[PDB]
């Protein structure tokens, strides 16, 4: 399923040649969890079936929480340093 | 550019094609680029209930996979007690 | 800050024993030769001699015995023979 | 009784000070027990291998996940023994061991997620279960956020482990896509023939794997070991490993794969050498980790792999926290404390170690030659039962690659004993504060098991074959 | 036995080799440290392509040409494959006694390997648990996993040979007088 | 009874303080009560007698009364008679051998060495492959601590060889016991013979228990680590080491690999004939350019082993009954010479190098006597046990092949070269200006020697006195139709 695909390889492309910045690699992460569930909502659509749409509600809530926990180890690690490098990780 | 190039190529091919099921590998990637037909839509009437996708995943979520909602409110739990935990300090 | 605990008392290891007088008088100049000889694995290289030497013992004397003990594998039988009789068997 | 504890932990800490703490850990600590003795005799449910679905067919209970979850209430009883005891009563060890407030809610919920992926029989919550144990271990890894390493490695965990549950959900939702399912069971011999499901079966296989750290992707988890608390360590390097090798063996999605075969050598090689030249002992311990990861892995290949695996991950578990346990209490006899978070780093630390505590040793000797596998010691049936599984099935190439890897890792295992059974200078005459009893008793149960376990092998095959056929 | 195409099989090994030495080319200009443009990957590659073709080229033709010219197929094929391989990584140490090393110590790795089954997964029907195995029956013959409690004297005959003690006959039946 | 005896142990080690009179009265024992069960021991009968089975499922921790038998099992034989008799005929004497010169951490040394004798003497008593695996495994990491510990200056990477050599043979001994595990379902001794395997999986099965078999005899070319492993070891480990651990490889092939191989064993017959003999020419000569006393005793260990191997593959009743003997006498004589370099001269001198000793024979003639009466002992002299062996062995070696056991027929020759050649600069010349004087042997020196060279001379007098035990042993092994 050709945008979901595009999206997924793309995003994990920026993920993985990423040297600019930290902020980069979250975005990338959020926006492959988007193209797999795009990917999963065109086949519940062509197969009428609850389940993919079950499992990308699913994704979507879980996301949330990856999103919070993520970015409070970001502001846990910012406590000491004070700075985030060009490769702060 | 030189890895991104093989990459991009290898990882998108085969993206494409694992969704096959034909054993030939040509086959398995021309079947990608293989919807050239209209989907017809049809028509009955054996639906008597208002039930839109927002009501079945409900349905769905409540009673057949209730195990399923309750490990959420866990994971919930947690998205909460984490960022708590190491972001603040006690005392 | 980080300091083991002032609990510990630690004294010397002494192994004790009887400081014999030393009956042995030692000769550098021999326990330098000793321990050359002892420890040559760690200085060998492979040169035409040593090379030869490893032809010789590690693949030609073997493929010696080896072909003599394969060839003449159930030859013999000489328990009791007489004369005129074949003293091999093939 | 787990989602009781948690849902009673959260309330009680929130209503608790700082101070509670540890008595607050003793408290859970003697649950856990109860729940291991009283709940016990479910077991019997299991007779004759029978198998039950449950909730509505998203889990599924049998003699091997019932053993799994049995193993894993030890384990944390054992390793939340080390957060509610104190080693010593003095001022250093109250500053090196102190657990924070929260950090004993994160483990109940680990352990409730590595629970979840043991049973899971729908994919949907295998993805719910692994999603609670990656991000319970994140904040496991960072609650120590005065280290400045542990927060760097709660960092590269996140994201790594975000990566790898990337790549097992678009392995679920492409299973989806060709399926129109989310479950393993249905799965036929028929289905197998027809279709090829091998690359997203391998693909979901990897995603878990590399999750688990095997080559060629083991550097970073090794760094993530290395950079934690050791108390911290001895916890997140075995429960995760644990629940996705179980669910991978309960699974059998990777029968005879060559891609597998050749990930397994490469573990086998990489943990094996890489581990030669490390010097810290954690590097050291983790390499010893991943070949011993590469020898379950090689289980993945197999049919009625069962008997091999439990063996294997029960003597494996015992050794991994005896010999942490070892290194926690050989603290007390060395010079220089490098820092609060991991006391003692370099190997050459422990040197001389019998002048100051000489049973210590032996306990170690014991673990260590257990590790390299010396009959009778629980290591060596391990071994053995791995190698008849794999020989009974054709894997020639691999075993000799077993027994290479083998004699490898027991240089480095042999470094820590060769180190510690040397002379040092200066050697312990008295001290007046004696190590716990509580920590004490515990360490040598698990000495005692590595050595004379092998007394009840007969027993439990014959205990395994009314279970388990 | 029918024969491999030695030449064909050897120009795909070529092209294999040449494509994961690109690869590898390129993933080494990725991870490395210190100034690097789209050219420099091979530049600074350390040859690491034609470590990739020389390898290809050596193992494929010499196992093909082993193969032909014995008209078997075993592990000895592999080993003379291995030990070409290893003359042609060992040509980079530039030492006389490195590339014996390197010659004979990867022909009998690939021998062993080879002897296996040169497989890295298992042959599944010819395994112990895919196979015909504990006592035969009646008077079936012996197949590899199976076990009997008297063998045929004719197959040992047949198999040790004669002589040193392995006879046609029971000696003491044979010298019995009459 | 073990209750009251571990009482007894606590006690007499909270008042004397030292182990070691326990251990000795301990094995004393051991020897007298193995004496009795010899004097108990039916000789008609070729069936294993004292037989116990540990670890069963109904009684892990007794002995099995049951109709099933999944623990290990255990029982004797005329062979195996014969090396427990050698076994706790040595324990007592390495005790004795360190009485006095051990003298920091001493209880452990003795605890550890003890320990090796008695793991050694119940992997004799074993009846399948696993309990003697297990057994035959577990005196390694013993070894390791106790080269490491108690071991002289380049104890380290001695300890470091005799663990890791003997592990690499051991583990593909282990790779052929579990094929024949998995193949069978079984793995006793008692019905092994009844079991014909196809001859691949025969030739198979061969090589991992010959790969284990050369590298614990050892043979050429695996050997090179004896040598290290005898000359660092403290004086109880070298006498276990060369008159015990190497016999635990004959007794392997005869117990594990002939009964259940034959057919694969016929057809490997000339491989191993290679083995040997190179063994015995290479390992011979090599002998002769070396310059640690201890090392050259070590060097003649592999030698005499290598005539054995020649004997016990022969398939003859003459051959293996050679093979035995001289394996007893060796066991004899072997720990003879190593109390001479590395217990009396060592303990006297602490050096090792030829270079500094000469001309012992002013100032010390009774260890000069003992010298040259264990030298002529070592080559082989008739009326010793050594001579009956090696030429029972070569007898066995040259009918097997007559060019083959002709040719290791100079053996004798070459054994005599490097021993004659060490013991006559020991014995000969003007005493060395390098040592001081010091006392002649002791009296404790002179009971071990004198133990040893009577149990020698009367199996070399009388070599028959040992058929009552092994008349069934030297036919259940030959492949003859
Ligand atoms: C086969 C045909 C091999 C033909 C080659 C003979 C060979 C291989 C021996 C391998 C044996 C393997 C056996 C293992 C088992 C095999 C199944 C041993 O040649 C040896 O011959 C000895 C005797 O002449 C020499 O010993 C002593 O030497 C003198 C010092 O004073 C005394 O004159 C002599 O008295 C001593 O004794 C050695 O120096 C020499 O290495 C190599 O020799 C030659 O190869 C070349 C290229 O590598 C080597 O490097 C070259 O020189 C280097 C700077 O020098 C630089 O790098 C470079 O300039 C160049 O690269 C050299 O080594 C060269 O010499
Ligand atoms: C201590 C040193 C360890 C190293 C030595 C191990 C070497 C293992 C080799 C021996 C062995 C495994 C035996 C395992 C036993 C336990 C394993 C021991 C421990 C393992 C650590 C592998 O045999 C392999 O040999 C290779 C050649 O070298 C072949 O290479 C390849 O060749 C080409 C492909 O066609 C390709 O071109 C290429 O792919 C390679 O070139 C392989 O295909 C072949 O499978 C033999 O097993 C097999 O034997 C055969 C007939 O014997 C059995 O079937 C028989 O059928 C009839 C006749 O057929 C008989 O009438 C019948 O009676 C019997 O039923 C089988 O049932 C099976 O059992
Ligand atoms: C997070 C980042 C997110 C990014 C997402 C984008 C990525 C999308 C797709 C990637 C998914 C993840 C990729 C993972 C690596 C893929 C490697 C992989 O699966 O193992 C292979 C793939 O077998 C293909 O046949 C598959 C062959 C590969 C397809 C051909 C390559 C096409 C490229 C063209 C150039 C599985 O065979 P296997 O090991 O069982 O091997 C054998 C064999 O298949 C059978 O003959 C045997 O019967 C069987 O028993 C077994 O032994
Ligand atoms: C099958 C495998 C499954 C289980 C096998 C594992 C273990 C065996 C089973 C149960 C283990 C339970 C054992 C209870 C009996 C053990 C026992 O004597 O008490 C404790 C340890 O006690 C645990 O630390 C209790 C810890 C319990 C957790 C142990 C789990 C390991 C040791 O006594 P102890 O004389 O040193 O204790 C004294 C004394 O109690 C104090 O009053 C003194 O002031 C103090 O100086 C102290 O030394
Ligand atoms: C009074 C309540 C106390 C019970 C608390 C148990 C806690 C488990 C904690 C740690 C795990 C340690 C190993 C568990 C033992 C396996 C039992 C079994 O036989 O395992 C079998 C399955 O064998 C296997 O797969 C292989 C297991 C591999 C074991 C490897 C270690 C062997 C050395 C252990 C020596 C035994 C020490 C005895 C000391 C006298 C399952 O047996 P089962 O599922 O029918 O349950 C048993 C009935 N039960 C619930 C009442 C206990
Ligand atoms: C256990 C059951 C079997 C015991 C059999 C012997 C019982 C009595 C042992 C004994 O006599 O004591 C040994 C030794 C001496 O006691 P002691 O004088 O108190 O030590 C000096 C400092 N206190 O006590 C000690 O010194 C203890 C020191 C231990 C040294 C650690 C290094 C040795 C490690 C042994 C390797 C074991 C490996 C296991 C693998 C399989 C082995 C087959
Ligand atoms: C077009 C179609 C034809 C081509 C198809 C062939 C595909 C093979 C391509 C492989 C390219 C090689 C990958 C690579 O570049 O590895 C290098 C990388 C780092 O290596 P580098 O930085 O260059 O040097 C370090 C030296 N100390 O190292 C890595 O991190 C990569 C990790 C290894 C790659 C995974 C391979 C798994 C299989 C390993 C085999 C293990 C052996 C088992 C037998
Ligand atoms: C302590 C450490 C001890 C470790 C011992 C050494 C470990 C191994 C070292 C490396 C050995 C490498 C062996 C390479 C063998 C080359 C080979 O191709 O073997 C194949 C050969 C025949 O195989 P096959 O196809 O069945 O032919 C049947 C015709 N009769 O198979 C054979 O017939 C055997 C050929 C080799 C003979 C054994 C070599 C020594 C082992
Ligand atoms: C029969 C041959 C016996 C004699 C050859 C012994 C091998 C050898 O030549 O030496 C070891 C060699 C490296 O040492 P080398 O450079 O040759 O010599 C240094 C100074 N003479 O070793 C090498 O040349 C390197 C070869 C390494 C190949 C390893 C093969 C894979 C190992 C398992 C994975
Ligand atoms: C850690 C290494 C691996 C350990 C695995 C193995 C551990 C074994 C532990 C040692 C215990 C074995 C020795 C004790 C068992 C023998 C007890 C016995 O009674 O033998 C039974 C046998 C028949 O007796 P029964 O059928 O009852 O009839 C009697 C009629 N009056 O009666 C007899 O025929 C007498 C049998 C004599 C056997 C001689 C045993 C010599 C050695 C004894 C102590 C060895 C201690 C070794 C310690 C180091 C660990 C190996
Ligand atoms: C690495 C190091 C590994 C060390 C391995 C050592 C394992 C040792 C396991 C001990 C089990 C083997 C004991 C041999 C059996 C000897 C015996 O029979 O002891 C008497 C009693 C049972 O006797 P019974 O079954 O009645 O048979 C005799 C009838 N005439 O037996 C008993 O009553 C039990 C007494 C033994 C208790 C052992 C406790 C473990 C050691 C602490």
């Amino acid at each position: 399923m050709f945008i979901g695909t595009i999206i997924l390889v793309l995003s994990f492309l920026g993920f993985v040649f990423n040297r600019r910045n930290i902020i980069l690699a979250f975005i990338c992460l959020e926006t492959m969890l988007l193209g797999i569930n795009l990917i999963l909502l065109r086949n519940s659509v062509l197969f009428d079936d609850i389940s993919g749409s079950l499992f990308a509600i699913v994704i979507i809530i879980l996301a949330g929480v990856e999103s919070a926990i993520g970015l409070s180890l970001l502001v846990s690690y910012y406590r000491l340093r004070g700075v985030i490098n060009s490769y702060g990780i | 550019l030189p890895l991104v190039l093989i990459s991009l190529i290898v990882l998108t091919i085969s993206g494409l094609m694992i969704y096959s099921n034909d054993s030939i590998l040509i086959n398995k990637l021309l079947e990608a680029f293989g919807n050239d037909y209209n989907t017809i839509i049809t028509q009955d009437w054996f639906n008597i209930e208002n039930t839109t996708l927002l009501t079945t995943i409900g349905n769905v979520l409540l009673t057949n996979n209730a195990f399923i909602l309750l490990v959420l409110a866990i994971v919930l739990l947690l998205g909460i007690i984490g960022p708590i935990s190491i972001t603040m300090k006690h005392k | 800050e980080l300091k083991p605990s002032s609990a510990i008392q630690r004294g010397p290891l002494n192994k004790g024993g009887w400081d014999a007088p030393h009956a042995l008088h030692n000769d550098g100049a021999i326990d330098r030769y000793a321990h050359w000889r002892t420890f040559y694995q760690e200085r060998f290289k492979y040169t035409r001699a040593t090379g030869k030497s490893t032809l010789i013992f590690l693949v030609a004397f073997p493929a010696l015995i080896g072909y003599v003990a394969y060839q003449s594998e159930g030859l013999f039988e000489f328990a009791g023979k007489r004369r005129g009789e074949s003293v091999t068997t093939r | 009784m787990l989602i009781l504890a948690i849902i009673s932990l959260i309330t009680f800490v929130s209503m608790s000070k700082l101070s509670d703490n540890r008595a607050i850990i003793r408290l859970i600590n003697i649950y856990l027990i109860l729940v291991l003795v009283l709940d016990s005799f479910l077991y019997l449910l299991f007779l004759n291998n029978q198998t039950y679905t449950v909730m509505g067919e998203l889990l599924i209970f049998n003699s091997f996940t019932f053993y799994i979850d049995m193993l894993i209430y030890f384990i944390m009883i054992v390793i939340s023994s080390l957060y509610g005891y104190n080693l010593y009563n003095n001022n250093l060890y109250k500053t090196l061991f102190e657990p924070k407030k929260e950090l004993i809610i994160l483990f109940l919920i680990n352990i409730l997620g590595a629970l979840l992926i043991v049973h899971s029989n729908d994919f949907i919550t295998l993805f719910v279960a692994i999603e609670l144990q990656s991000y319970s271990i994140y904040l496991i890894t960072a609650i120590y956020n005065s280290s400045y390493k542990a927060s760097k490695a709660s960092m590269l965990y996140f994201f790594m482990g975000g990566i790898l549950s990337i790549l097992i959900a678009y392995s679920i939702n492409t299973y989806y896509s060709v399926l129109n399912s989310y479950t393993l069971h249905s799965l036929d011999s028929l289905i197998i023939n027809t279709l090829d499901l091998n690359l997203i079966l391998i693909a979901l296989s990897l995603g878990l794997l590399f999750k688990i750290g095997i080559a060629p992707l083991h550097k970073w988890l090794i760094s993530i070991y290395e950079n934690t608390p050791i108390l911290i360590t001895i916890y997140i390097s075995l429960i995760p490993k644990i629940s996705i090798l179980s669910y991978l063996v309960l699974s059998n999605i990777s029968i005879n794969s060559l891609v597998i075969s050749i990930l397994a050598i490469l573990t086998l090689l990489v943990g094996s050498v890489g581990g030669l030249l490390q010097i810290k002992i954690k590097r050291l311990l983790a390499f010893s980790g991943l070949t011993n990861a590469g020898y379950m892995m090689l289980l993945l290949l197999l049919n009625n792999n069962e008997f091999s695996y439990l063996y294997y991950i029960t003597q494996y578990s015992i050794s991994h926290l005896a010999i942490f346990m070892i290194i926690i209490f050989s603290i007390y006899y060395i010079n220089y404390i490098n820092n609060q978070y991991n006391p003692i780093i370099y190997v050459n630390q422990l040197k001389g170690l019998i002048h100051d505590n000489a049973y210590l040793v032996l306990s170690m000797a014991i673990v260590v030659f257990s590790f390299i596998g010396i009959p009778p010691l629980l290591g060596f049936f391990g071994k053995l039962n791995i190698l008849m599984s794999i020989l009974n099935n054709g894997y020639y190439f691999i075993s000799i690659v077993l027994i290479v890897a083998s004699l490898i890792s027991a240089l480095y295992y042999l470094y820590l004993l060769n180190v510690s059974i040397q002379d040092k200078n200066n050697i312990l005459i008295n001290s007046n504060e004696t190590v716990s009893s509580v920590l004490s008793y515990i360490l040598s149960s698990l000495i005692i098991l590595i050595t004379f376990g092998f007394i009840y092998n007969s027993l439990i095959i014959d205990i395994f074959n009314v279970y388990f056929n | 036995f029918h024969p491999y195409n030695t030449l064909g099989l050897a120009t795909q090994s070529a092209m294999v080799g040449l494509g994961a030495g690109v690869v590898a080319a390129a993933a080494r200009n990725s991870l490395a440290t210190g100034p690097r443009n789209i050219l420099t990957t091979f530049s600074k590659s350390g040859g690491v392509v034609t470590i990739f073709t020389g390898a290809s080229i050596a193992y494929v033709f010499t196992y093909c040409s082993a193969a032909n010219l014995r008209e078997r197929k075993d592990g000895w094929n592999h080993m003379w494959a291995g030990a070409a391989t290893g003359a042609v990584l060992g040509a980079r140490t530039k030492l006389v006694p490195a590339f014996i090393g390197w010659t004979v110590l990867c022909g009998a790795a690939c021998g062993l390997f080879g002897w296996t089954g040169a497989r890295f997964n298992a042959d599944r029907k010819a395994s112990l648990e895919q196979s015909p195995k504990g006592f035969v029956q009646e008077d079936a013959h012996q197949t590899f996993w199976e076990v009997v409690h008297r063998r045929p004297l004719s197959l040992t005959v047949e198999q040790l040979g004669e002589g040193r003690g392995i006879n046609a006959v029971p000696i003491a039946t044979a010298t019995e007088a009459p | 009874i073990l209750l009251s005896s571990l009482y007894l142990f606590n006690r007499i080690l909270a008042w004397q303080g030292n182990v070691k009179h326990f251990y000795l009265f301990a094995s004393n024992l051991l020897l007298l009560f193995i004496v009795v069960l010899y004097i108990n021991f039916n000789t008609f009968s070729n069936s294993f007698q004292f037989n116990f089975e540990l670890f069963n499922s109904l009684n892990p921790f007794g002995l099995s009364n049951s109709d099933i038998s999944n623990g290990l099992l255990f029982g004797i034989d005329g062979l195996s008679l014969t090396f427990i008799l050698l076994t706790v005929l040595l324990i007592p004497l390495t005790l004795l051998g360190n009485w006095y010169n051990i003298n920091f951490n001493s209880n452990l040394y003795y605890t550890l060495v003890l320990a090796i004798g008695l793991v050694i003497l119940l992997n004799f008593w074993a009846l399948d492959y696993i309990s003697f695996y297990i057994l035959f495994e577990a005196t390694l990491p013993l070894l390791f601590i106790l080269i490491h510990i108690y071991g002289s200056s380049d104890s380290e990477r001695a300890s470091f060889y005799v663990l890791m050599f003997t592990l690499s043979g051991s583990l593909f001994m282990l790779l052929s016991i579990v094929v024949i595990s998995i193949v069978l379902n079984t793995t006793n001794f008692i019905n092994h013979n009844l079991f014909v395997l196809s001859l691949d999986l025969q030739t198979i099965i061969w090589l991992g228990l010959f790969i284990a078999i050369m590298v614990k005899t050892p043979l050429f070319p695996i050997h090179v680590w004896l040598p290290v492993v005898h000359s660092e070891s403290p004086l109880a480990g070298s006498m276990i080491l060369a008159g015990l651990i190497l016999k635990l490889a004959l007794y392997a092939i005869l117990r594990l690999l002939l009964p259940l191989l034959c057919e694969a064993q016929i057809l490997y017959t000339p491989m191993i004939y290679i083995i040997s003999l190179l063994t015995i020419i290479l390992t011979s000569l090599a002998t002769l350019r070396q310059i640690d006393l201890k090392v050259i005793i070590a060097y003649s260990s592999i030698s005499h082993m290598g005539i054995a191997i020649l004997g016990v593959c022969s398939n003859t009743s003459l051959g293996i009954y050679g093979s035995i003997v001289l394996g007893v006498a060796h066991g004899f004589v072997s720990p003879a010479l190593f109390l001479i370099v590395g217990g009396i001269l060592y303990d006297r001198y602490h050096i090792r190098i030829v270079n500094y000793y000469k001309g012992l024979t002013t100032y010390m003639p009774q260890l000069a006597t003992y010298i040259i009466i264990l030298s002529f002992a070592n080559i082989g002299t008739p009326l010793t046990g050594n001579f009956t062996g090696e030429f029972l062995s070569l007898q066995g070696g040259f009918i097997r092949n007559p060019i083959i056991g002709g040719i290791s027929c100079i053996s004798v020759l070459l054994a005599a070269i490097y021993q004659l050649k060490l013991t006559n600069k020991l014995t000969g010349g003007i005493s060395s200006i390098y040592m001081h004087r010091t006392n002649d042997v002791t009296i404790r020196e002179k009971f071990i020697m004198n133990i040893l060279i009577i149990s020698t001379l009367i199996i070399g007098i009388c070599p028959q006195i040992m058929y009552n035990l092994l008349y069934w042993t030297v036919n259940n092994y030959i492949y003859i139709i």
